[PDB]
RNA sequence: GUCUACGGCCAUACCACCCUGAACGCGCCCGAUCUCGUCUGAUCUCGGAAGCUAAGCAGGGUCGGGCCUGGUUAGUACUUGGAUGGGAGACCGCCUGGGAAUACCGGGUGCUGUAGGCUU
RNA sequence: GCUCAGGGAGGACAGAAACCUCCCGUGGAGCAGAAGGGCAAAAGCUCGCUUGAUCUUGAUUUUCAGUACGAAUACAGACCG
RNA sequence: CCAGAAAAGGUGUUGGUUGAUAUAGACAGCAGGAUGGUGGCCAUGGAAGUCGGAAUCCGCUAAGGAGUGUGUAACAACUCAC
RNA sequence: UCAACCUAUUCUCAAACUUUAAAUGGGUAAGAAGCCCGGCUCGCUGGUGUGGAGCCGGGCGUGGAAUGCGAGUGCCUAGUGG
């Protein structure tokens, strides 16, 4: 049988594009992110500084966006036709979720534009379970338990069986 | 020569206990202090107004006036050769009731409900506390079997 | 020329032949450093 | 170059160890503790010898190393060059100071690091030798002529127990043989009746 | 590899925070400035009004602390409001504002200061504040308790606020996070806060609904449907109820079955169980390794 | 028997994994118009009740780790006071009183207050 | 309202180290400095508003002779946040 | 207190612990043997038991080490364990 | 394999390390200024003659551990501060 509560979904599929330098590089790879999602991003300052990159502390070098729901579930069935259905063993996190990445944004239905630009782009997809809303929830937080987590296994039986997606082993 | 601070050599003396970091509990604040509570003192160093010093941690004195969140109070502190009894201002934290009244309190009302009972008695009951006195005399019953012989044991160097 | 700089020798000996008194037990303590808002409610209290 | 260890003998001074406070310290020159066959299983050395203190005083670094170069030197000669085991269970950690002079005088006296020693309670093991039971003599011989490297007065004792172990030699293939302890090299592993019950199974298996 | 980080060593060092914050129901932070009485005040009990909304029920009581445990003095609670017709419902801001009102009527009756300060008999949604009347006995005053609500405006927690204050009791507040404060403008729409109240949210997302999709309309107020409550019978309903409330206000106690004593779950095995448990154990993994080798 | 709301002492309550949870709850859950807040109705806020013990939570289990309480180690270590005691010293023995702590071996695994339900 | 130091598994360029994400995480971070104490829905980090860093009389603590100054602790009367 | 000594030793002498061997006749002491493979292998200019490195057996035996020491260029000669 | 790393083990330590943790020691308490009733007052606090505090009036002596001993209180003051 099955109890349709451990009923495996996609709970949030967060982008970033790190340009790794301020200005309008990254002021436009915000704008291909509203492209995408239809809504704003937001720019993430860098943590500390080294010279060897070429960032310093606090500077704008990352911009990212968080989806959700059917939204989140086109994005992601847009970049699996990017990458052709077909992702590593290597890819998926040891919790259970997994990402990968799109080396230009043209592919995944951006008209290219000159003043845009190119930017490759990441995506990486947090499946949730019925039930992990007590993590963060605010007043009787908990932990959610051994049964309940998402081994690795799950996933890749879920993204063999979802999309009928080829895993390769690597 | 040794510094003067008010709060020099008591790393261990304010220092809370082991497992006993944190919040401090809130029995500790609804407890009511009234005037004349013979109380203790015993510094907290999870809050810091209100401290007492370091010469008062363990000492022993009388509630003379009692503030929103502080309690003035008596303590017999001892300056070269004589004993101040001096009034300081604490916060409710740092200061505790002391046990060391209520077992006469509660031998006070004991005896004055023993001297009310046997009073209609005519029996004269002792109040007093007589101190430990000497054993009086008991028989040892050596039932049966004698008392077991003890000896010496023999030295071993065992290290 | 150095001295001997700190000493407590004789101290005790100086304390106890007077003896360390203990302060004067008295009834009716003061009313020194007590809640003023509350000593005017025994103010009036007395008063009236 | 050092001062006579006549001088640095009594346990004076609070012990005083190398430290974020006293720096500068000069490596006291013991530094090989433990040697022999040291690479060895519990089962092939039962007897064990050990120098025992019977003063409460200060051994240096140098005399500990001085003793155990006379202790190892004597049993490659006589035991066979991996027939022992000797650990010398002394480190040292107080380290002593100096006031050298050049004039000053004894004005601003705290000295500089000078040496490490070793401070010894009353009956304590300085040294100790493991071998077969067959060489007991010559570790008796070994621990004698390693006593005169040190000052004071040391006693030489042979114990009751298996090896570097705490357990007693009339008792220690018993309980291997109901596999209450299992041999890890130079000491054993004590099994309580307290873990979870597959490492019972996994040892009963 | 790495090191364990939950190590013996760590169970060892390690200190548990209070019974209450890891459940994380008590916020001790504020319940330490919500409810110690000043020391001057000498055992005077220091009233506050604690209102926990739940998924199916709002918990509204009023309690005071003592050392081995506050007392509550009065509840009320969201599911006896169809006692006074308010079938379903329970958890929005109506029913908050209603049980409010129960609770502060309720522990009036308690006081017996019923006919005194007796409050907003018509709603209005307004600043109010219940003045002390001289000569009779003074106005009962608690401090409201939100626990762990993200107190923003146009919450629960102040819709039971505004059912206790018009119910009669002196609670310190203000309109600020009562829902009708428009925030970019800093004034109270006290006609917004009076339909909030009586549930216009409610009934004009319900008239909303019946129109474009009706479907959804039964998936989003399915047993408004059944039990027969529909937009324009809504605001009399609650004013009813309100009538009803400040009426009869006691309430009683359902009177006690006797029981079966039944163990409905699995009682703690001794000793003697558990150490003849891993002696057969250990006799079963001999005997099933003796003949499997 | 047990739960919820608020607690007290704050591990005999923690942590890991497994098993079972009747009824009422507590939850997960369905939504975003209104109140509110975000990149995102995930959190927070608001409106509900199609589904469900999967998780939270509760009860239990682990020759469980921890913690708590005892035994041993131990009248040992240390120690108040004393000797025209020993010992070249280091230090040690004795008289009079007090007296610890590991390792090792057992046992225990939340008690309880106010208010309201459920087991009709 | 948040949770830190660190670590494990992942993700275009990206690496030992830039950014995103999940999990462990009793403090191994941070709190201007020296050290010590103290601190996790905070005393830390980030936002909103601010001037209790204000006017004023007494008492008390600390060093101490039980004197000052400095510093600090309870109150009280105003004006405020 | 306090006015002078240690590590280390002694077949001086007195106690004390522990382990051996001894009428199947020991400890001394005086006498008789102390052999063969074999001058065992490596090595060394020469090492025959005796400067060196590892082995260290057998036979005959009442008993004798591939040798405890003195010797020799190496033996021889003597001595000891037994 | 050599190592670092990780897991249970192990030898030795601390004045400026510490879970535990003594002995000696430092406060306070061992009644009449204390208890137990009744009644006032208050501009303080107050759901509530609620709370607290101060007043009046009344009743309680087996003087509430051992031992020992008269105690309190105020002026002036030398010398001393190697
Ligand atoms: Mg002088
Ligand atoms: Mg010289
Ligand atoms: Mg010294
Ligand atoms: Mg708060
Ligand atoms: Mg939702
Ligand atoms: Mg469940
Ligand atoms: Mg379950
Ligand atoms: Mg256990
Ligand atoms: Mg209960
Ligand atoms: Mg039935
Ligand atoms: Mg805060
Ligand atoms: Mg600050």
């Amino acid at each position: 049988k099955e109890n349709p509560m451990r009923e495996l979904r996609i709970r949030k599929l967060c982008l970033n594009i790190c340009v790794g330098e301020s200005g309008d590089r990254l002021t436009r790879a915000a704008k291909v992110l509203e492209q995408l999602t239809g809504q704003t991003p937001v720019f993430s300052k860098a943590r500390y500084t080294v010279r060897s990159f070429g960032i310093r502390r606090n500077e704008k070098i990352a911009v990212h966006c968080t989806v959700r729901g059917a939204k989140a579930e086109e994005i992601l069935e847009k970049g699996l036709k990017v990458r052709e259905y077909e992702l590593r063993k290597n890819n998926f996190s040891d919790t259970g979720n997994f990402g990968f990445g799109i080396q230009e944004h043209i592919d995944l239905g951006i008209k290219y534009d000159p003043s845009i630009g190119i930017y490759g782009l990441d995506f990486y997809v947090v499946l949730g379970r019925p039930g992990f809303s007590i993590a963060d929830k605010k007043r009787r937080t908990g932990c959610i338990g051994a049964k309940h987590r998402i081994s690795k296994e799950e996933a890749m039986r879920w993204f063999q069986q979802k999309y009928d997606g080829i895993i390769l082993p690597g | 020569t040794n510094t003067k601070g008010k709060r020099r050599g008591t790393r261990y003396m304010f220092s809370r206990p082991f497992r006993k970091h944190g919040v401090v509990p809130l029995a500790t604040y609804m407890r009511i202090y009234k005037k004349g509570d013979i109380v203790d003192i015993k510094g907290m160093g999870t809050v810091q107004k209100g401290m007492p010093h370091k010469c008062y941690h363990g000492k022993t004195g009388r509630v003379y006036n009692v503030t929103q969140h502080a309690v003035g109070i008596v303590v017999n502190k001892q300056v070269k050769g004589k004993i101040l009894a001096k009034r300081i201002n604490v916060r409710i934290e740092h200061i505790k009731h002391s046990k060391s009244r209520d077992s006469f309190l509660k031998r006070v009302k004991e005896n004055d409900q023993k001297k009310k009972e046997a009073k209609e008695k005519g029996t004269w009951v002792q109040l007093k506390r007589q101190p430990a006195p000497p054993r009086e005399a008991h028989f040892v019953r050596t039932n049966g079997k004698e008392p077991e012989l003890l000896e010496p044991i023999p030295y071993e160097f065992m290290a | 020329a150095k001295s001997k700089n700190h000493t407590t020798h004789n101290q005790s000996r100086k304390w106890h032949r007077n003896g360390i008194k203990k302060p004067r037990s008295q009834r009716y303590e003061s009313l020194k450093g007590v809640d003023p808002k509350f000593l005017r409610n025994m103010r009036f209290a007395k008063k009236h | 170059g050092r001062r006579p260890a006549r001088c640095y003998r009594y346990c004076k001074n609070k012990p005083y160890p190398k430290s974020r406070f006293c720096r500068g310290v000069p490596d006291a020159k013991i530094r090989i503790f433990d040697l022999g066959r040291k690479k060895a299983k519990v089962d092939e050395f039962p007897l064990c010898g050990h120098m025992v203190s019977d003063e409460y005083e200060q051994l240096s670094s140098e005399a500990l190393e001085a003793a155990r170069i006379c202790a190892n030197k004597y049993m490659v000669k006589s035991c066979g060059k991996d027939g022992f085991h000797i650990r010398v269970r002394l480190h040292p950690f107080h380290v002593i100071r100096i006031n050298k002079m050049l004039q000053t005088g004894m004005r601003g006296a705290f000295g500089k690091p000078q040496g490490t020693v070793a401070r010894v309670h009353i009956g304590q093991v300085i040294m100790s030798i493991r071998t077969k039971l067959q060489n007991k003599e010559h570790v008796v011989e070994a621990l004698r002529r390693a006593k005169f490297k040190f000052p004071g007065r040391q006693k030489i004792h042979i114990s009751k127990k298996w090896g570097f172990t705490k357990f007693n030699a009339d008792e220690f293939e018993d309980m291997v043989a109901e596999k209450r302890l299992i041999p890890d090299g130079c000491g054993v592993k004590y099994i309580p009746n307290r873990g979870p019950l597959d490492k019972w199974r996994a040892l009963h298996s | 590899f790495v090191k364990v980080v939950k190590n013996k060593a760590y169970f060892k060092r390690y200190q548990v925070k209070f019974r209450r914050r890891r459940e994380g129901k008590t916020d001790y932070y504020a319940r330490k400035r919500l409810v110690i009485q000043d020391k001057n005040k000498y055992n005077t009990p220091k009233y506050r009004m604690i209102v926990r909304v739940t998924n199916r029920d709002i918990i509204c009581q009023i309690a005071y602390a003592r050392i081995e445990g506050d007392m509550i003095v009065c509840a009320a609670y969201a599911h006896e409001l169809p006692k006074y017709g308010v079938k379903v419902g329970l958890t929005n801001y109506a029913a908050a504002y209603c049980t409010g009102l129960l609770l502060a009527r309720r522990l009036l009756n308690r006081f017996g200061m019923d006919k005194i300060y007796e409050g907003q008999v018509e709603v209005t949604g307004d600043e109010y504040n219940v003045e002390s009347i001289d000569g009779q006995p003074g106005a009962f005053t608690c401090y409201l308790d939100a626990g762990l609500a993200r107190t923003t405006t146009g919450n629960k927690v102040f819709g039971a606020l505004k059912g206790a204050v018009d119910g009669g009791l002196s609670i310190p507040h203000s309109t600020k996070r009562f829902p009708g404060y428009d925030s970019e403008s800093k004034e109270f729409n006290a006609e917004v806060h009076r339909k909030h109240i009586m549930g216009q949210n409610v009934a004009d997302y319900m008239r909303y609904l019946m129109e474009e999709d009706e479907d959804a309309y039964k998936k989003q107020f399915s047993q408004y449907i059944k039990n027969n409550v529909t937009p324009d019978m809504m605001e009399e309903m609650y004013k009813k109820a309100h009538a009803a409330i400040r009426e009869n206000p006691v309430y009683e106690k359902k009177p006690k079955r006797e029981v079966k004593k039944k163990r409905w779950n699995r009682p703690k095995m001794s000793l003697a169980q558990k150490k003849d448990r891993v002696a057969q154990k250990k006799a079963s993994f001999l005997r099933a390794q003796e003949r499997a080798a």
